[PDB]
RNA sequence: CGAUGACGUUGAUAGGUUACAGGUGUAAGCAUAGUGAUAUGUUGAGCUGAGUAAUACUAAUUGCUCGAGGACU
RNA sequence: UUGUGGUAGACGAGCGUUGUAUUGGAGUUGAAGUCAAAGCGUGAGCAUUGGUGGAUCCAAUACAAGUGAGAAUGCCGGCAUGAGUAACGCUUGGGAGUGAGAAUCUCCCAAACCGAUUGACUAAGGUUUCCUGGACCAGGGUCGUCCUUCCAGGGUUAGUC
RNA sequence: UUCUCGCAGUCAGACAGUGGGGGAUAAGCUUCAUUGUCAAGAGGGGAAGAGCCCAGAUCAUUAAAUAAGGUCCCCAAAAUA
RNA sequence: AGGGGUGAAAUUCCAAUCGAAAUCCGUGAUAGCUGGUUCUCGUCGAAAUAGCUUUAAGGCUAGCGUGAGAUCACAAAUAAG
RNA sequence: GCGAAACAGUACCGUGAGGGAAAGGUGAAAAGAACCCAGAGAUGGGAGUGAAAUAGAUUCUGAAACCAUAUGCCUACAACG
RNA sequence: AGUUACUAAGGGCUUAUGGUGGAUGCCUUGGCACUAAUAGGCGAUGAAGGACGUGUUAACCUGCGAUAAGCUUC
């Protein structure tokens, strides 16, 4: 069965890319928190 | 039931015992399961009579049972087999080979048994 | 079916009861002398009388 | 004797091998091996190599005689298990577990170490009444 | 499956060998004629997954175990 | 003398655990703690001895309890049970060799399939899982000397694509 | 058994009989008043009988008298007219 | 893009899920309702009634039961007249 | 005890809001079991060091439930919280 | 005629023994609450934080920054 997630990974790569993330405040407060949290992973580009 | 394997039918089973009885003619010792060996041996002796005629006849009659192998081919399966395999056991009106028991399989603990033949 | 209960140590034991072991068939063979399976060749190589087989 | 030899844990079922395990105890060494050479067991091989490096360590570690050795006691110890998952209906992945046996043998020689265990209990006991009572000595 | 029963080498228990009933039907090849579709003597021809008799030709071995001293009044 | 049956509930007397300053003590000539025993208490508890363990603990008086564990379809962990149970998830055979170990190792050859695709260019995706040598614990629905297994080394080369 | 103070808990009772109702004077029914039980009380009988009868359990006793009730056996106890 | 969108309408679909997605916070929201709250011993020892309540398996008051305070036999029943 | 004493925001999951765990202790100094033996080695056993191998790397100790073994006791005519 | 043995497959009853199990007994260069002196920013001279690299030292953590597990003055 096709699954609900197909993978096409520019349309991921235009989701948190972080030049995609840095046009909104809302995407900078979010990667600002989650830098807070210490996670290892903040966008698809900084893992 | 659904699509699942056949694994062992008739035609299966003919077939292999074809390939065993081709076999046992080429080399003259066959490790195989006993329990299908007996039918084996049936049909190996019933062939070996039938290819003591040599004749035209008898080569078609060996014409439905042969099937190549590595080295050794149909052809000289037929001619080996009418030149001193037959011949050998005209004075043996029937039991012609024994099958000794060995031990059983390693892998399903089936019976496995080695056929031969002496004359 | 469903259990609504377990099984016990007493009666899992007593159905294993008929779980039990047997021996096998055991002959001597004097040409390479042991004790081979009965009805059997020996790992030696002889089922009987001459040597049927190869040493393994 | 004990002439023990343990395999120390490894996978294997304890419920498949302990059934030839108790098969084996009581009788000789000499008159198990032969029968134990026949069977197809995937726990038969272990065993035939358990049995040779236990008669080597009986005859050379502890300078046995072997003529007289028979099987005292086959364990096979509860050993550690493993989790895994299983595709099943429904992506229910069900846990399947994965057992092991701390797998060890004792070979006796001597007719005794059967009330000499005991003898051993009532001197250990005969020792605590023996503090007890000495405790009790002039009280 | 356990198990009932017979035979277990001096063996007729099963199998191979020929023999028979029965059945598929006229076979392959040879010769005849029609170039060929075709039929003819062979040809009521074979053998059988399993039916039946002998034959030890083969296997069930030149194997191992429990299993008897009659307790007590 | 009433008595000592009495839920809800009212009420009374207590026990132990730790640390808080003690009077004191023991301890590699064995402390806490663990297992057992054939002790004392109506009981909260305390012994005593025996075994491991080799380094802390307790007797008596007030303080505080994250203090005293029977259930909460209580929480976590471990161990079972069912139980060798349903099944082992689109398919063969023989021969030669290696290994100590042969159906899961290789090799020779047969039947079976797709063959408008079980062939191929590739895109996209995984993004070195690719190759050689070693080994096969661990993943392989068994399997192993074998992997699309792990390790070491190595590998994809553009003027027009 | 009255007052003072605090803490409750219960209003969601049941069963059998007595005087009733409603029902249908039918109910192992319902709103009641009384008796007794349990709840808050087990004990002996009724083969067992949660609410009937006898009856009110500090504990141990291998002592007796008793109550309902029983005394051919289970199961304790009897015969005489 | 969710007191939103999509919808040849079926409350279709919106990350295997939709009377209006998931996510963190308010939030330990509330819960007349469920479920449970762990050491020992000793004594006394109810109610399931009445009244009220947008009140009926909920709550409130007198009541009882207990601890304690007071009265002291003039009080209360206890049985007879 | 901050989830956070180990390389914890780790791993893992939902692409994304976000959720978010687990495990430390040899010995006294590895001073890590040389020697010898079975086997392919792993592993195990005698040997030795080491106070101690109840100090062998699953490394301060190592409970019970659970799994087995054996001293004795009985049970394969038995209606059994 | 009577009559109890052996049997025991297995079970359970007591005892001891061995295996997970990490539990208590003990502790931790570990977290928690604080007290007290200080201070409350950094940065276009490009902060931090990441990617990248830097081993006589394979990998990781860490330090470091093309001077790259470290340099200069005192």
């Amino acid at each position: 069965m096709k699954r609900t997630y197909q993978p096409s990974k520019l349309k991921r790569a235009k989701t948190h890319g972080f030049l995609a993330r840095m046009a909104t405040a809302s995407g900078r407060k979010v990667l600002k928190l989650r830098r807070k949290k210490q996670r290892a992973q903040l966008t698809v580009s900084s893992e | 039931s659904y699509i699942n394997k056949p694994g062992k039918t008739s035609a299966w089973r003919v077939m292999t015992v074809r390939q065993q009885v081709s076999a046992v003619l080429a080399y003259g010792k066959i490790e195989t399961t006993l329990k299908k060996a007996k039918n084996t041996q049936k049909r190996l002796d019933k062939l070996i009579t039938l290819a003591k005629v040599d004749n035209f006849n008898n080569r078609r009659q060996v014409k439905k049972w042969l099937l190549n192998t590595n080295l050794f081919d149909v052809d000289q399966l037929m001619d080996h087999l009418f030149s001193k395999v037959a011949p050998k056991y005209e004075k043996t009106p029937g039991g012609y080979s024994r099958v000794l028991k060995l031990g059983p399989r390693r892998g399903d603990a089936t019976e496995m048994a080695i056929l031969q033949l002496t004359d | 079916a469903v259990q609504q209960r377990r099984s016990s140590k007493h009666r899992r034991d007593k159905r294993r009861s008929h779980d039990a072991l047997t021996a096998q068939a055991l002959s001597v063979c004097q040409k390479c002398g042991k004790k081979k399976l009965f009805h059997r060749v020996c790992s030696c190589g002889m089922y009987g009388d001459l040597r049927v087989k190869k040493a393994y | 004797m004990i002439a023990f030899a343990k395999q120390f844990r490894v996978r294997i079922s304890p419920q498949k091998a302990r059934l030839v395990c108790q098969l084996i105890v009581g009788k000789k060494t000499a008159d198990a091996q032969n029968i134990l050479s026949n069977t197809p067991k995937k726990a038969a091989t272990l065993i035939a190599k358990l049995l040779n490096s236990a008669i080597a360590n009986a005859t050379n570690n502890h300078g046995m005689n072997g003529d007289a050795l028979y099987v005292f006691e086959c364990v096979a110890n509860q050993g550690p298990s493993m989790k895994r998952t299983i595709p099943r209906a429904k992506g229910s992945s069900n846990m399947i577990t994965k057992r092991s046996s701390n797998l060890v043998v004792k070979l006796s020689d001597n007719p005794n170490e059967r009330q000499e265990l005991i003898k051993q209990q009532k001197a250990l006991v005969k020792k605590r009444v023996e503090g007890q009572q000495k405790a009790k000595m002039a009280r």
